[PDB]
């Protein structure tokens, strides 16, 4: 999240809403884009100052191209110069001797010495880019002439440094195959110099037939020593190297003659990539020498997921670097991560050619992305199924099961009313087996994954504080998962889970003691009436709570997971299923959830008054509940008519049947 | 937490042993107590399997049944009856509830129609000052009839926490106008589904009502107001069942408006127009409620047993059932001006006079005080 | 001899005499111009801005090559007058092209066409052959380029030299060879690019370029029915928004009229009685159904008969560029007024329905106020039926046999104009709609007065036949100044005047 | 010029559901902070 | 100022703007945003 | 909305075993009411397939037919038959009104050939209005002691029926004898049954005109005491063909004059180009006489026939002309009345049906408003 | 109802989103920079 960072400290820095320019750049976003210079440069055209100094930023193959066309847009609007420039100001504040006929022969001889990359007679090497020395007295013709054929020792001079400089080994493979593949391109030179060094014996290499002959020479030559200087002036290695490499013989596509050896040299240099990429697709293994490939890892501790709830491990395992990216490959990067990413979690539990103008590699791992997505669904279906697991958090989580809660409450009501830091873990342990064991809960498999757990704060606050940014309620439950299982259900789900419970079990207990009031009283009348109301608001909204919304929520979950591709939208399913389910509950609404929790108080404060056995308090009692009802069906009115939600409607209707409450 | 079936009578004993077949069929078990291989909360009607029941001629004609191995005419007279064999049933009852986790409820079927009307009445008084924490359900059955009937009603009004109305008037109607009969070895088959049917979820596990409690407080909301009355539409949708349940035919009855009502959805409807069915009936207004204190109107789900198609069963508790105590009330009169101190009726007359007058003002606005 | 020196001046060379009797020095001086041309040309054409102007370089130095060639070859030694003779033939030709270079000058297709109106200037003399050699060598490029799009559409640019350059993704600008084709290569690479993302006679470019065009177009459209259902769009959209569906057409209006401010404009309720209606509609609840939309452009505050509210269909990128946006927002403009057609027969029911249960109280009062209802709704049906066959029937029987890439859009567009001017909402025919709104007000009107009123009832009914009569006079006299209009005479006048 | 009207309901429902979840991440990682 | 970053601001002086400004424009370029719409943020912007 | 059809008589449950059997073979609906594998709509005939069909010794023969999986001679003596079964009659009446969602009319084919029909349906039209009075109901009479029963029946259909149509033996015959050449009764109600099916084309199909029951028949009915009804159906090829043959009197099944109202449907897939020329070639031609005192036009309607089972066409329409067979069944009752508990009603359905006459034979001049 | 209010209203749920998404990035970099 850095975008969000550069629109607010661009506006900070200059003087003047952000939410609407940000939009305008992230609906536009590991891709590069180029757009044509020649244009760009006589726009901007002291420019002579721009001309000179350019040429020195792609010889280092620096995110150039992009930039250079935003100047001259800039340079277009004069205003938007003119208020840079004002922010900008705020801010500061012996030949001649020998036959000239005979001389030709002597020349043209020593010039074929210098091919070889040894000193001449005549012709020489000034030591130090290389430059050459041919005669202090010769005809101005001869020396014009052997200075059009001077260029091409200096660029021999030039490859055979690249590739005996390259040839270490801190340098990555990438640069080996490079240097390596280049080797034959000289020796065959050398051959031809060998060759015409036969030739010349009979005379019949002369000064202007040399010319000619050395031109497909010259031009070979001459992309030798631009990829060596290109290479040379900017560090360049693992991806980099492939990228210049295709941007250079994608540039050289109307030639014909210089694209086949760029063709051949990035064919050949990128077996020590792509033989890599090979197993980090149809495997898990990253051999990996030197920082070259596009893939890093980071040692984290497993179980920290299980741990806690901010650290997160699927993001973090595996990134991509960017600069590594060999630019043909970018479209299906995150794919490629997705292939790995996959295939190492199960496998610790139990060929390509490069080609032009062809997507075959393309192709190939798409259904290698297929098969390594297809191979982890089955394997968390078939065995340690994911189905059965949720179907179990669903029982105890969600109250699926009645007759195991009915008998829990039943017995520990009177260990659960004692205030907090006064009750053991083991003796509410103990208790949660024995009720385990005598309701129908034994058909279990999974029953041992139940621990007890007691919360530091209570929900309403919990929830109040995260929006606007003890006793029985510190009760909690929480569930333990294996490695392979733990991947989707973490803490970043698992605690909503649990917040979803807290309420489920606060609503629950209230309406369990409500209940149990109606017997006490079993056989001074105006508390029937009181009683009637009061019991059918909590039952409706534990109707709504739980036949629309934990049902038919659910039921899309279970006919969604029939028909997943990858865990990838797996988990994206399950934290879907959870946040809406949230909303479609009272929680996430600062207004609506205070009056709610104010009523609540409201309700378990009165239920204990009936014990106590008081005319001039049930009144009152009326009196607070009908105006908090007013207040809550007012808010939610008001909340389903302006803003769009079915829950809130829903609830309208089935709290109120018969037109009472119409004010 | 557990209950006792409790059978007085004739009737009461062939309505509760014809449920037990029921039950036993529908469930993996043998007629022998004994599991059969061929999930469900079994908890609440078996134990680890003998029935709790206390079974009170017909006991002959059971015991011949191959189920064996699985367990006068005045009201004064079975008053008298019932007084003299305080011990010898009441001994029963307390060796049973101290044996059991947690009582929560009592299950009473029986006629108000000889010697289980005398006992059902005594009973209800001892039981209420015996234990006055447990909960008591009455599945009465409707029909000297007059005396009877009142006499019975007296406790059963006020002792009794709950009770539904079972006639042989509509009985027969149904056993008429959709099975053609025309005994009373068929009209009981239409109680047995009812009585199945009346409390699947208290055996079926459920996310709500998963125990007796909480279904009575939601429906009576005042122990003077306890009548519930059943239906049953199938003899298609959830909207076509409730439509069908509000019909007059189909409850079993012989302004006004309702209370409180409860439909179990016994189908395998998906919960999604559990909601919409409740949003259609609202805007065609197809019934109406008490206009003084807010009402409402829910629907529970369940499933089928897999051992053994759509269902449906109504909880309705409507101020029209004065009509039947009315109906009773002018046979009384007629009764007597027709013909120890005679006292007891007298006292039975006003009572039930005072719960007419209950009911009916039950509609006004302005019921409360 | 002199022979070496004179032969020595084409060459380039200087010489004694050539530095850098008597009437001799006019010969040299004419042999010398000679040479200054060749000079000067291998002096500018040395060079190997454009891609096209370096064809034509090299082509200018393969010539003089050749020409290079024919010197030094045959005379060891010659005559001068055999010699001035010989290269005379040859010099004027050298002199000319140099005229025709600079010793400013065209780039890009400008060049290739300069050339090319060269060419035909001279076409019958000799310099045909040395032309058409350099124009057939200096367009190498330009078929380079051509060839791209027929085969791989991978556009190439080197410094803008061609006359072309680089949602609605059709901002590709385009602005000598005919013009039956620059157009129809110009279209021909966005349809190939669209895929990828999913005598002079110019015979031998056109010769394989006509065939695999018409390969391509062929395929684009093949492709569009069949793998993406274009024609399962156009009936479904028919089906909605022309309001053609049964049983959804008078869902929809039932369910809105039934209320009647705050309310039927919140999101709550009419995003959800379009669901509701779905599934009374019998025909749909398929992806098609989908990305149907109640959308609102007017909030009014409060007898009228306007109810603005709009119903847009959504499409995906691959078909975004078949219907145009505009396309859409007339579908919402011929829907809002037939939507206030049908209003007419939900409230024409209604008062139907409302004055069945009026029956005993029968007399002249209840039946001449009925036999008012019935002349009231003739008139509705009789021009309902009329924009029914005008706009459903007889313009989808066009575009239907019409169908079987811009062929689609253009013919799109005449449909929609055909189903808008038959519809009446043309200005052209404003007069027309000003009184028949005046009868919408008027009916409206009726309906407001649900017999303590029957006076004002027929006051409203005599006003309504004066109306009508206005109406059928002013379209007789509009006759004489459009056919479709032609039977509207006839449906609203049979038997009467 | 007008809105859809009916993605606005599923737009709306986007941004608040994922303004809680991002709320929710804020607090359990501050907390973090004082611990 | 990284150097890459003086290296790329040398030629925008030289070209004929704020050197923290810079750095934020080279950022967003090199999160591969369009040259395109980061005019047309600075034109909405230093309006 | 679902419609549900009634049958009475032996030849109302005749002609309505034939109209189910067509109109079950129109769709792809095996005799024995299941879907065969083989857009159209049938749920308003259909419900979940079982057809909404009451039939009141034909029935034996009926059920023993292969479609059994798919469900005196006095007026007085039909009209005590009712009285005495009305309320187990009206039992599964109205279970079937409330299993259906939301009711539209009450189709009936009812027979008033001296049989027990024209007592029951007296009955049944009498209580339909009392119990359902925003409930639609439409009748598909037909027409032959016989002239008296045909005539007490008409004094409450004028007065309960919203619609009705009218189909007489005596053009009937003619057609079954001249293009059947015949010479029973199953020959002449295949005829009928195929006037059934084509009548509600527009019903079964959706469409943009006339979704509905009320739709169409409000159209035709300018006045509820002017409620009568005529069909044809011609085929026995473009528009002009079907629409110059629904003309002539060898087509009207009916034995100055004008019409009203004329709605035609098309059930072809003729192109809809050519519908205009041939209305104007009806107009230039007049073969048609129309109302002189308001502005009466024609209308067609069009809709797609079942690809399951040539261009069709059905007529609907209006005619004062159906006068003179009233006059026919009132001068037989004059006569009769002369040759043979009080004959109090009985003289009122002579008042009545008098009534009607004298307003039909007033509609013809141009005075007929005020 | 304005028809205006609807262009407030979603500003301000953007605003509750882009103001709190820039406080959780500060926020990050100070646990990078604690560790
Ligand atoms: N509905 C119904 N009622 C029954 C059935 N069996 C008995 N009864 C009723 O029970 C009454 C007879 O009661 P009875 O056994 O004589 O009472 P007791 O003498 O005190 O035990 C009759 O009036 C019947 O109405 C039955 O199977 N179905």
């Amino acid at each position: 999240f850095r975008i969000h960072h550069d629109v607010n400290e661009l506006l900070s820095l200059l003087r003047v809403g952000a939410e609407v320019y940000i939009d305008l750049l992230q609906k536009n976003r590991y891709v590069t884009t180029t757009v044509s210079a020649h244009s760009a440069k006589v726009k901007i055209a002291t420019p002579e100052d721009f001309l000179k100094k350019y040429d020195e930023l792609k010889s280092k193959n620096t995110n150039l191209d992009p930039l250079v066309y935003l100047l001259s847009k800039l340079t277009e609007d004069k205003e938007t110069l003119q208020y840079l420039q004002q922010n900008a100001k705020e801010r500061a504040e012996l030949p001649g001797t020998l036959p000239l006929a005979s001389q030709e022969s002597a020349v043209v001889e020593d010039l074929l010495y210098v091919l070889v990359g040894v000193d001449g007679r005549y012709v020489s090497a000034q030591p130090l880019s290389r430059t050459f020395l041919v005669d202090p007295n010769l005809d101005l013709s001869i020396r014009e002439l052997v200075h059009r054929i001077l260029p091409v020792a200096a660029s021999y001079s030039a490859v055979t440094r690249f590739i005996e400089e390259k040839s270490s080994f801190e340098y990555g493979q990438v640069n080996h195959a490079l240097a390596a593949a280049m080797r034959t391109l000289v020796k065959e030179h050398l051959i031809l110099v060998s060759q015409l060094e036969q030739l010349h014996r009979q005379g019949l290499l002369s000064l202007q037939k040399l010319w000619f002959y050395i031109q497909p020479a010259m031009r070979t030559m001459d992309i030798l020593a631009s990829l060596a200087t290109s290479v040379d002036k900017g560090e360049c290695l693992g991806g980099s190297t492939l990228s210049l490499l295709h941007d250079r013989s994608f540039s050289y596509t109307g030639d014909s003659q210089a694209q086949e050896l760029c063709l051949y040299l990035t064919k050949a240099a990128s077996a020590p990539y792509f033989e890599v990429l090979e197993k980090w697709i149809y495997r898990g293994i990253i051999h990996d020498p030197y920082s070259e490939f596009m893939v890093e890892e980071h040692e984290l501790r497993k179980e920290r997921i299980q741990e806690d709830y901010n650290d997160k491990y699927w993001d973090q395992r595996y990134t991509i670097v960017q600069q590594q990216i060999p630019s043909f490959l970018q479209k299906m990067a995150d794919k490629i991560l997705s292939t790995g990413k996959y295939l190492n979690v199960v496998r610790e539990c139990g060929e390509i050619i490069y080609t032009l103008k062809e997507r075959a590699y393309v192709e190939q791992i798409e259904k290698a992305f297929n098969y390594a997505s297809k191979v982890l669904l089955d394997f968390l279906m078939e065995e340690k199924e994911l189905v059965a697991h949720l179907r179990s958090i669903k029982r105890y989580f969600l109250m699926d099961q009645g007759d195991f809660f009915v008998h829990f409450m039943d017995l520990a009501e009177e260990e659960l009313r004692k205030p907090v830091e006064d009750i053991t873990p083991p003796r509410l342990e103990a208790l949660l087996e024995l009720a385990l064991r005598m309701s129908t809960a034994n058909t279990d498999p999974f029953k041992d994954d139940l621990k007890i757990d007691l919360m530091p704060h209570d929900l309403i606050t919990q929830l109040l504080r995260v929006l606007a940014i003890s006793g029985l309620e510190a009760f909690s439950f929480d569930y333990i998962v294996k490695w392979p299982l733990s991947l989707i259900i973490n803490r970043k789900a698992l605690t909503r889970y649990q917040m979803l419970f807290r309420h489920m079990f606060y609503c629950k207990h209230v309406e369990r003691q409500l209940c149990s009031v109606w017997i006490s009283n079993k056989t001074f009348a105006g508390a029937f009436t009181l009683r009637q109301r009061m019991l059918n608001f909590v039952q409706n909204i534990q109707y709504y709570m739980m036949f629309e919304v934990m049902e038919p929520t659910w039921h899309i979950l279970e006919k969604n997971l029939k028909s997943a591709s990858n865990i990838d939208d797996v988990l994206g399913h399950h934290t879907g299923f959870l946040d809406t389910c949230l909303k479609d509950c009272m929680l996430t609404n600062p207004e609506l959830l205070k009056v709610f929790s104010k009523l609540m108080s409201v309700c378990v404060m009165f239920t204990n008054c009936m014990q106590k056995f008081f005319e001039a308090t049930i009144n009152k009692f009326d009196k607070n509940f009908s105006a908090h009802l007013l207040d809550l069906l007012a808010r939610l009115s008001i909340y389903s008519t302006s803003d769009c939600e079915h829950g809130m409607a829903s609830v309208i209707s089935r709290l109120d049947f018969n037109g009472f409450y119409t004010e | 937490r557990e209950i006792i079936t409790l059978q007085l009578g004739q009737c009461g004993n062939q309505i509760g042993f014809e449920f037990w077949k029921q039950l036993c069929a529908e469930h993996g078990i043998s007629p022998e107590a004994i599991v059969e291989e061929f999930t469900d909360r079994k908890d609440v009607f078996f134990y680890q399997y003998i029935p709790r029941a206390v079974l009170l001629r017909v006991i002959h004609s059971i015991l011949n049944s191959p189920y064996a191995k699985l367990y006068g005419n005045n009201w004064a007279s079975g008053f008298s009856q019932g007084e003299k064999i305080h011990e010898d049933i009441f001994d029963i009852i307390d060796r049973e509830a101290d044996g059991s986790d947690s009582l929560e409820g009592f299950v009473l079927c029986h006629s108000i129609a000889g010697t289980g009307s005398g006992l059902g009445s005594y009973l209800l008084e001892r039981l209420n000052d015996r234990y006055p924490k447990k909960l008591v359900q009455t599945y009465s059955v409707f029909p000297v009839q007059p005396y009877n009937s009142l006499l019975t009603l007296k406790r059963l009004t006020q002792n009794a926490d709950c009770l539904v109305v079972l006639d042989n008037t509509a009985l027969n109607r149904i056993a008429t106008d959709r099975l053609h009969i025309q005994s009373f070895s068929q009209i009981n088959q239409l109680v047995s589904t009812i009585m199945s049917a009346s409390t699947t979820t208290l055996r079926y596990p459920g996310y709500m009502n998963n125990d007796l409690i909480g279904l009575i407080a939601s429906l009576i909301p005042t122990p003077r107001l306890h009548f519930l009355m059943t239906g049953y539409t199938p003899l298609t949708t959830v909207l076509d069942v409730m439509r069908r349940l509000l019909q007059p035919k189909n409850v079993m009855v012989s302004n006004h408006c309702y209370i409180a009502i409860l439909n179990i959805i016994q189908g395998e409807v998906d919960p999604t127009q559990v909601h919409k069915s409740l949003q259609r009936i609202r805007e065609r207004k197809l019934a109406n409620f008490i206009p003084w204190g807010p009402a409402s109107i829910q629907v529970a789900l369940s499933r089928k047993s897999p051992y053994l198609r759509v269902s449906g069963l109504m909880m309705a508790n409507h101020t029209s059932i004065s009509s039947l105590f009315e109906r009773t009330c002018r046979q009384y009169d007629k009764l007597r001006k027709r013909e120890d101190n005679f006292d007891e009726m007298d006292t039975s007359r006003e009572i039930v006079q005072q719960l007419i007058d209950e009911y009916h003002a039950a509609t006004r606005p302005d019921y409360i005080s | 001899e002199l022979v070496k020196d004179v032969l020595n001046v084409l060459i380039g060379v200087v010489s004694a005499t050539f530095s850098l009797p008597e009437s001799i020095s006019s010969l040299l001086s004419e042999v010398a111009e000679y040479g200054t041309c060749y000079t000067r040309l291998s002096h500018f054409s040395l060079q190997p801005k454009g891609l096209v102007f370096q064809a034509f370089t090299s082509g200018l130095r393969r010539y003089l090559q050749y020409y290079r060639a024919c010197v030094l070859s045959t005379p060891p030694t010659l005559s001068l007058l055999t010699i001035g003779f010989l290269f005379k033939k040859l010099g004027r030709q050298l002199r000319y092209l140099a005229e025709l270079c600079g010793v400013a000058f065209p780039t890009g297709v400008k060049l290739l066409s300069y050339l090319y109106q060269e060419a035909l200037h001279n076409c019958s003399n000799e310099h045909y052959p040395v032309l058409l050699s350099l124009l057939k060598t200096s367009c190498e490029p330009y078929t380079r380029f051509i060839h791209d799009w027929v085969y791989s559409g991978v556009f190439r640019d080197a410094y803008g030299e061609f006359m072309i350059q680089v949602k609605l993704y059709w901002t590709h600008g385009y602005v000598v060879f005919l013009k039956h084709i620059a157009h129809d290569i110009y279209v021909c690479g966005k349809t190939i690019n669209l895929l990828k993302l999913c005598v002079l006679m110019k015979r031998s470019i056109t010769a394989p370029l006509a065939a695999h065009i018409s390969l391509v177009n062929k395929a684009a459209v093949d492709y569009f029915f069949v793998e993406l259902h274009l024609e399962a769009h156009y009936e479904a959209l028919r089906h909605f928004l022309l309001m053609e569906d049964g049983e959804f057409a008078q869902s929809l209006s039932d369910l809105l009229f039934e209320k009647l401010p705050g309310e039927l404009l919140n999101p709550l309720v009419l995003n959800s009685v379009l669901s509701k209606a779905l599934q009374c509609s019998l025909h749909g609840d398929t992806p098609h159904a989908s990305n149907l939309s109640l959308a609102l452009k007017y909030l009014p505050e409060v007898p009228d008969v306007l109810s603005c509210l709009e119903l847009r269909y959504k499409v995906d990128w691959p078909l975004n560029i078949v219907i145009t946006e505009g396309c859409v927002s007339k579908y919402s403009g011929v829907f809002s007024f037939l939507l206030q057609l049908k209003l007419m027969m939900w409230a024409l029911k209604d008062v139907c329905f409302h004055l069945k249960r009026t029956a005993m109280a029968g007399s002249v009062q209840f039946r001449q106020l009925q036999l008012f209802k019935h002349e009231m709704q003739h008139f509705v049906k009789v021009i309902q039926g009329y924009i029914a066959n005008q706009i459903l029937h007889v313009t989808w029987c066009e575009f239907r046999a019409r169908l079987a890439l811009e062929e689609i859009q253009r013919a799109h567009a005449e449909y929609l104009h055909k189903a808008v001017f038959r519809g009446l909402l043309t200005e052209k025919a404003a007069p027309v709609m000003n009184v028949i709104h005046s009868i919408f007000s008027l009916v409206l009107k009726f309906r407001s007065q649900l017999h303590p009123n029957f006076a004002l009832m027929q006051q409203s009914y005599n006003t309504f036949k004066y109306y009508s009569h206005f109406l059928f006079k002013v379209v007789t006299k509009l006759v004489n100044r459009q056919p479709h209009l032609e039977d509207f005479l006839l449906r609203i006048n049979f038997n009467n005047y | 010029r007008a809105r859809n009207m009916k993605d606005f309901e599923n737009q709306i429902t986007e941004l608040k559901k994922e303004n809680f979840n991002l709320k929710l991440r804020i607090y359990f990682l501050e907390e973090r902070m004082q611990q | 100022l990284s150097t890459e970053e003086m290296e790329l601001y040398e030629l925008a002086q030289a070209a004929g703007i704020d050197p923290d400004v810079f750095k934020i424009l080279v950022d967003l370029l090199k999160l591969n945003v369009a040259p395109l719409a980061v005019f047309q943020m600075l034109k909405s912007m230093c309006a």
